[PDB]
């Protein structure tokens, strides 16, 4: 009634399957895992060569041994939508209104002298690259996984 | 003070003015575009006329 | 065949396990959990340790029912790569080789003059602060899953 | 999407446009001849953060996790 490979487990019993099913022997599996589908869904996206499945050319079935993702996860600058800071600043062109002057009356050395740094790239968040990483764990019951060796 | 550019009355400073003279001014700046009569209450004495 | 506690489901019906399976009576176990193998390895983060069982020292058994991840993640400035800007625009500085000058020789009254405003953190999406959430999961296998009792 | 973002401010200081701003530009540069060094910081605008996004990649969700195939019994 039931064959190794169908959904094997147990729920609750920290000890292994046999001491209950009483058919055989149950081996444990799902260590750090999840039951993701695999469907008959060859070009699907989880479904095709599951990671240690492949052909030396690539190919498994449409079929098991799953794997992918993980919970946290975070950006790269491509990563990013299209950012764009509100209260409008002023950039380098050779096109612009905006005078600059590259030479004056600085004659009195006495009057504040503020020089705003070169035109440049302003670093957003520069401490960090490494972003918070966003859990993409979704709700999820740890439950016993024990699959019956047959 | 009267200006060509505006009658306005300006900073007004007080105390010993330093370097950070200038950044004591510009909360002021934003205080006369404040008209919420709060802002920084500032003891440094201005006006806003 | 299903051991105390049972890992056990149905696709279809309306009612417990008395009235379909028909031995034993049922409720759903991780009900919006996402069930996963907890491993006697206790570390990897909502694979690992319970968010019901733990210890008074906070050590959960390698043990099921253990709780992980949740429906939407927000984007926080905690997370975020470092980035430039997309151009050469001036940054606010004291080794600046262009100097905004201290005061206006400026014998005239009407022609255009600008005010750049107070040199400041430069702001970005402060319209949108908090703003959007993505959703951290993955297509729904889900149907209403009544674990019998025993 | 451009949407979801935390607000940012850039890590160091640089000039806003508002109209009771301390800097100035001056009413114009005193420019006597061309050798006096033109330039424009350019008028103020938008700013300009990854226009090499387009819409970006997306970092994935789901978690190693066995993909098999479900066997439901068809009746």
């Amino acid at each position: 009634i039931y064959p190794i490979g169908t959904i094997y487990e147990n729920a609750v019993n920290p000890n292994n399957p046999v001491t209950y099913m009483g058919f055989g022997s149950w081996k444990l599996f799902g260590q750090g895992k999840v039951l993701v589908g695999w469907n008959e869904d060859i070009s699907d996206p989880n479904f095709a060569l599951n990671n240690n499945d492949l052909d030396s050319g690539g190919n498994p079935s449409h079929t098991a041994g799953g794997t992918g993702g993980s919970t946290s996860v975070t950006l790269e600058n491509a990563n990013l939508p299209a950012t764009e800071t509100d209260e409008e600043v002023l950039i380098v062109d050779e096109n612009g209104s905006v005078i600059v002057g590259g030479c004056q009356y600085d004659p009195d050395e006495s009057g504040p002298i503020y020089t705003k740094y070169r035109e440049a790239k302003a670093s957003t968040n520069s401490t960090h690259t490494p972003p918070t990483s966003i859990t993409n764990i979704q709700p999820y019951i740890t439950v016993y996984r024990w699959i019956r060796i047959a | 003070v009267l200006g060509y550019d505006k009658i306005f009355y300006g900073r007004k400073s007080t105390d010993v003015r330093w370097s950070a003279d200038d950044v004591r001014f510009s909360s002021q700046d934003i205080t006369f575009a404040k008209l919420g009569d709060q802002l920084h209450l500032g003891f440094d004495v201005e006006i806003f006329a």
